[PDB]
Protein backbone atom coordinates (compact mmCIF):
# COMPACT_ATOMS: atom_id res chain seq x y z
CA UNK A 1 0.00 0.00 0.00
CA UNK A 2 3.21 2.17 -0.59
CA UNK A 3 1.66 5.86 -0.37
CA UNK A 4 -2.06 4.92 -0.68
CA UNK A 5 -1.39 2.42 -3.86
CA UNK A 6 -3.90 -0.60 -2.49
CA UNK A 7 -1.56 -3.53 -4.85
CA UNK A 8 -0.73 -7.09 -4.78
CA UNK A 9 3.03 -8.43 -5.74
CA UNK A 10 6.52 -9.34 -5.45
CA UNK A 11 8.67 -6.50 -4.18
CA UNK A 12 12.42 -6.71 -5.39
CA UNK A 13 15.80 -4.62 -5.64
CA UNK A 14 15.58 -2.50 -8.72
CA UNK A 15 18.67 -0.85 -10.77
CA UNK A 16 17.13 1.26 -12.91
CA UNK A 17 17.74 4.79 -12.45
CA UNK A 18 15.56 7.89 -10.96
CA UNK A 19 15.62 11.16 -12.06
CA UNK A 20 15.69 13.60 -8.88
CA UNK A 21 11.84 14.69 -9.83
CA UNK A 22 11.12 11.24 -10.94
CA UNK A 23 9.29 9.41 -8.12
CA UNK A 24 7.06 6.58 -9.65
CA UNK A 25 7.56 4.03 -13.11
CA UNK A 26 5.02 3.56 -15.80
CA UNK A 27 4.67 0.87 -18.97
CA UNK A 28 3.46 0.72 -21.83
CA UNK A 29 0.02 -0.19 -20.06
CA UNK A 30 -0.24 2.39 -17.52
CA UNK A 31 0.99 -0.28 -14.87
CA UNK A 32 3.02 0.64 -11.90
CA UNK A 33 6.12 -1.11 -12.06
CA UNK A 34 8.26 0.86 -9.57
CA UNK A 35 8.01 2.59 -6.40
CA UNK A 36 10.40 4.60 -3.98
CA UNK A 37 9.86 3.96 -0.39
CA UNK A 38 8.48 6.87 1.63
CA UNK A 39 10.40 6.35 4.62
CA UNK A 40 13.99 5.56 2.90
CA UNK A 41 14.95 5.95 -0.73
CA UNK A 42 15.37 3.24 -2.48
CA UNK A 43 14.26 1.48 -5.75
CA UNK A 44 11.55 -1.33 -5.92
CA UNK A 45 10.42 -3.43 -9.06
CA UNK A 46 6.93 -4.32 -8.22
CA UNK A 47 6.31 -8.24 -10.32
CA UNK A 48 3.28 -9.73 -10.11
CA UNK A 49 2.96 -13.53 -8.92
CA UNK B 1 26.29 57.74 -11.49
CA UNK B 2 22.84 57.39 -12.68
CA UNK B 3 24.30 59.33 -15.72
CA UNK B 4 27.22 57.24 -16.96
CA UNK B 5 27.58 53.94 -17.17
CA UNK B 6 29.75 51.60 -19.03
CA UNK B 7 28.36 47.47 -19.51
CA UNK B 8 29.80 44.62 -21.06
CA UNK B 9 27.80 42.32 -23.93
CA UNK B 10 24.88 40.76 -23.26
CA UNK B 11 22.60 38.79 -25.36
CA UNK B 12 18.97 36.98 -25.04
CA UNK B 13 16.19 35.81 -26.73
CA UNK B 14 12.76 35.97 -26.13
CA UNK B 15 10.33 33.07 -27.45
CA UNK B 16 6.38 32.35 -27.47
CA UNK B 17 4.46 29.01 -27.06
CA UNK B 18 1.66 27.78 -28.48
CA UNK B 19 -0.51 24.23 -27.87
CA UNK B 20 0.91 22.05 -29.79
CA UNK B 21 1.19 17.83 -29.94
CA UNK B 22 4.84 16.50 -29.49
CA UNK B 23 6.25 13.07 -29.98
CA UNK B 24 8.97 12.23 -26.99
CA UNK B 25 11.67 9.39 -27.41
CA UNK B 26 13.21 8.23 -24.33
CA UNK B 27 16.29 6.22 -23.98
CA UNK B 28 17.23 3.52 -21.40
CA UNK B 29 18.23 5.91 -18.67
CA UNK B 30 15.04 7.49 -18.46
CA UNK B 31 16.23 11.00 -20.30
CA UNK B 32 14.78 12.51 -23.08
CA UNK B 33 17.27 12.14 -26.47
CA UNK B 34 14.64 13.41 -29.28
CA UNK B 35 10.92 15.19 -30.15
CA UNK B 36 9.37 15.74 -33.33
CA UNK B 37 6.73 18.16 -34.11
CA UNK B 38 3.36 17.10 -35.19
CA UNK B 39 1.72 19.75 -37.24
CA UNK B 40 4.40 21.58 -38.68
CA UNK B 41 5.87 19.66 -42.28
CA UNK B 42 4.14 16.70 -43.71
CA UNK B 43 6.70 14.40 -42.94
CA UNK B 44 6.67 15.46 -39.36
C1 LIG C 1 11.34 9.94 9.75
O1 LIG C 1 12.11 8.94 9.06
C2 LIG C 1 13.28 9.46 8.42
C3 LIG C 1 13.92 8.31 7.68
O2 LIG C 1 14.51 7.38 8.57
C4 LIG C 1 14.21 10.08 9.46
O3 LIG C 1 15.34 10.65 8.81
C5 LIG C 1 13.47 11.15 10.25
O4 LIG C 1 14.30 11.64 11.30
C6 LIG C 1 12.19 10.58 10.85
N1 LIG C 1 11.44 11.62 11.55
C7 LIG C 1 10.63 11.36 12.58
C8 LIG C 1 9.94 12.55 13.18
O5 LIG C 1 10.45 10.23 13.00
C1 LIG D 1 28.93 58.67 -6.94
O1 LIG D 1 29.71 59.33 -5.95
C2 LIG D 1 29.45 60.74 -5.89
C3 LIG D 1 30.44 61.33 -4.90
O2 LIG D 1 29.88 62.43 -4.20
C4 LIG D 1 28.00 60.98 -5.49
O3 LIG D 1 27.74 62.38 -5.53
C5 LIG D 1 27.05 60.26 -6.45
O4 LIG D 1 25.72 60.37 -5.97
C6 LIG D 1 27.44 58.79 -6.58
N1 LIG D 1 26.62 58.13 -7.58
C7 LIG D 1 25.34 57.79 -7.37
C8 LIG D 1 24.64 57.12 -8.51
O5 LIG D 1 24.77 58.02 -6.30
Amino acid sequence: NFNGLKGTGVLTESNKKFLPFQQFGRDIADTTDAVRDPQTLEILDITPC
Amino acid sequence: SSSGWTAGAAAYYVGYLQPRTFLLKYNENGTITDAVDCALDPLS
